[PDB]
């Protein structure tokens, strides 16, 4: 058995039965008793190995929920989850990444392995790939059950590659997708995209320069436009053909230096990189945005050919992105440290016709995106990471994060971490009610601490604590103890909702008993990530 | 100052001919590694019995909630990719190496499909950074093999 207490659900206990009926597949059936509810939840986990790959199913079911029947009057609870991944022979890339719940609130209510109170939707995916060295083709379905929704149904992605066509290497990417909405009144599309690409890779010992050209060609057939076009001043068109050249140059050098002044026989490296990108302006305000979110610009992200993550927005470009990295290697040529800093200079506004974003500044030209990374492998037990993103259009640091970590062993570690995102960045990049609602508008300014240590030969103690520096309140805290042979005991407090008229957070508190440091460090929201 | 242009290749000259081995030769990592080796000018051989073999091993990817809003709902995911690999040099030792890449993005429950396109595009970039990270371990394997 296993047992629990929580502020959400009072006393709980579990009576797991394990069922073995084949050498390659098995099941766990567990009647999950609860005290705040009147009924047993039945949870049913199934595991299999197959020629098609390895996968996991879960089916959780309440015949009736007394709390839901009182809290949603005048109206069962269940979760189904499936995950599969494989490559059959060496060519058939089969995958499933699917979950479905009866209602939005299931993850505020029930602790489970396969979703979180932290989630804004349940994802629902299937795909079949065929892949070989020169060619791949993938058929996929992308659906989302939103809790607070467009689907791709189906999507086809195809790639072909052909090297050595003279001095050039070449590829073509093509896609066909049908977009459907959960609402009967939203636009529909079928989109066809074609992207032939040619590049000339030149290199030697001290540097390289890659010159690349694409044609971006997209066809839209759009339907169900009447509800949108009767409400908006700029109209969607029933057919749209978008055709755009892209040109890119990506030059690099490497310099080195004797680091003997720091330590015996150490090596320093300096790597300036300077990329030019051009894409002409095409108005896309007559194309509805089904899949293109604005992208986050970390230091490696300074070198993209995309400002948005999909195909419905493709920003004009006439820009130089300029960076520099330097590295230190020790006498054994192991990398001890690196720092990278770079920026994007725009000679013309990065416009997309549907220029929907809100900025603190009215200028659009000159040096205005900056980013940097650093890493230091201080020793084989200590390591430090940092990142910063700055945007002159926000007049602020847009995002930052840092961590420092000590590990002696899988059981003996301490980590500190920090994450920041500005109020102006949340305003610019997220749904326009996030700029106003008190739980969202204040950015992020989160401090985290994590530790594990054996307190005696057989006894491990684990804990975590996350704090919001703007709220002056904890986001999560966790404590865990185990005795090995084995028994394990845990505690958690987490944010688990909000109270709307009172404008304060709801906290779930829980205590658990079971009959392991890494399993405990994984168990909370905000779970432990090894940063060495 | 004291800076000089790098006067030797980024891949050590005992590894400008190499064998590439994987349990998934057609997948995204093997394609990114093969691209990064070929871009450096490595002559890659079929699975010359005296040539060193780079064997790609277990790969894992996770997305975790890195951050939360004041209602306890995700702000940022962090994605972490771990790649194990090993270089077998014939008539010498086996040299295990790895890469570890960290990327972040904000969620959006409106435009969930767009954030799934952003996630697939970021995982594509992470295989290129994991490939770059593995190639920078090849100079240390030359130094370690001479010191063996």
């Amino acid at each position: 058995p296993n047992a629990k207490y929580t502020t959400t659900n009072y006393f709980e206990f579990y009576l797991p039965y394990y069922w073995n009926i084949a050498p390659n597949m098995d099941a766990t059936i567990t009647p999950h008793y609860m005290h705040r509810r009147g009924n047993i939840m039945w949870e049913n986990e199934f595991r299999y190995l197959s020629q098609a790959g390895a996968g996991l199913m879960e089916l959780d079911y309440l015949p009736s929920d007394k709390v839901y029947e009182d809290e949603h009057p005048n109206d069962r609870r269940w979760l189904f989850y499936w995950n599969h991944s494989g490559v059959m022979d060496q060519v058939w890339r089969f995958n499933v990444d699917y979950t479905k719940v009866s209602d939005p609130s299931y993850f505020n209510d029930f602790d489970n392995k396969y979703g979180s109170s932290t989630d804004g939707y349940a994802t629902q995916k299937f795909s079949v790939g065929y892949a070989v060295q020169n060619f791949n083709a993938t058929v996929s379905t992308k659906q989302f059950q939103v809790f607070s929704s467009y689907s791709a149904e189906p999507q086809l992605d195809v790639n072909y590659y052909q090297n050595d066509v003279g001095p050039f290497d070449t590829r073509i990417y093509g896609q066909a997708v049908h977009f459907v909405n959960t609402r009967d009144d939203m636009p529909e599309a079928t989109r066809v995209h074609l992207e032939p690409t040619i590049n000339l890779p030149l290199s030697n010992n001290w540097g390289s320069i890659n010159t690349e050209a694409k044609l971006l060609a997209t066809h839209y057939q759009q339907t169900n436009l009447d509800w949108y076009n009767s409400r908006n001043t700029t109209k969607l068109d029933e057919s749209v053909n978008r055709v755009m050249p892209q040109f890119k140059v990506d030059g690099k050098m490497v310099f080195e230096r004797d680091m003997e002044m720091l330590a015996p026989g150490y090596t320093q490296t300096l790597e300036p990189r300077a990329q030019y990108l051009y894409v002409p302006y095409r108005d896309q305000s007559d194309i509805y945005n089904y899949d293109s979110s604005l992208l986050q610009s970390d230091y490696s992200g300074l070198f993209r050919d995309r400002t948005y993550g999909g195909l419905d927005r493709i920003a004009s470009a006439n820009q130089v992105t300029t960076g520099v990295t330097s590295r230190i290697y020790d006498d054994a040529a192991v990398e001890r440290f690196n720092i990278s800093v770079g920026q994007i200079y725009y000679f013309t506004e990065s416009r997309t016709g549907d220029d929907n974003i809100t900025w603190e500044n009215d200028d659009k030209t000159g040096s205005l995106v900056w980013a940097g990374d650093t890493y230091w492998r201080i020793s084989e037990r200590w390591g430090l990471r940092g990142g910063i993103q700055y945007d002159t259009r926000l007049d602020n640091v847009a995002t930052s994060n840092s961590s420092i970590e000590y590990r002696r062993d899988e059981d003996r570690l301490v980590q500190l971490n920090y994450r920041y995102a500005s109020p102006e960045y949340i305003q610019a990049t997220l749904p326009k009610y996030y700029s106003t609602a008190e739980q969202y508008k204040n950015g992020i300014s989160q401090v985290g601490a994590v530790a594990s240590w054996p307190i005696a030969d057989r006894w491990s103690i684990v804990g975590a604590y996350y704090y919001d520096t703007n709220a002056n309140k904890q986001a999560d805290s966790m404590l865990g103890v185990q005795y090995s042979s084995a028994i394990r005991v845990g505690y958690e407090r987490k944010l688990n909702g909000w109270d709307n008229d009172k404008q304060h957070a709801v906290y779930d508190n829980a205590i658990g008993f079971n009959i392991g440091t890494q399993e405990m460090l994984r168990s909370n929201i905000l779970p432990y990530q090894n940063t060495l | 100052c004291g800076w000089h242009l790098r006067d030797t290749t980024q891949v050590p000259s005992t590894m400008k001919v190499m064998i590439l081995d994987s349990g998934d030769p057609n997948g995204p990592l093997s394609r990114a590694v093969r691209n990064q080796l070929r871009l450096n000018g490595v002559e890659l051989l079929d699975k010359r019995k005296d040539v060193p073999s780079l064997r790609l091993g277990k790969v894992s990817i996770a997305k975790d909630t890195a951050s939360v809003f004041r209602n306890g709902q995700t702000a940022e995911y962090q994605m972490i990719m771990t790649v194990n690999a090993t270089v077998l040099i014939p008539g010498r030792d086996i040299y295990p190496i790895s890469a570890k890449v960290f990327r972040s993005f904000f969620d959006n429950p409106q435009m969930a499909l767009a954030k799934d396109n952003e996630q697939d595009m970021i995982v594509k970039e992470m295989y290129d950074r994991a490939a770059e990270q593995l190639i920078r371990k090849l100079p240390s394997i030359r130094a370690a093999d001479i010191r063996s």
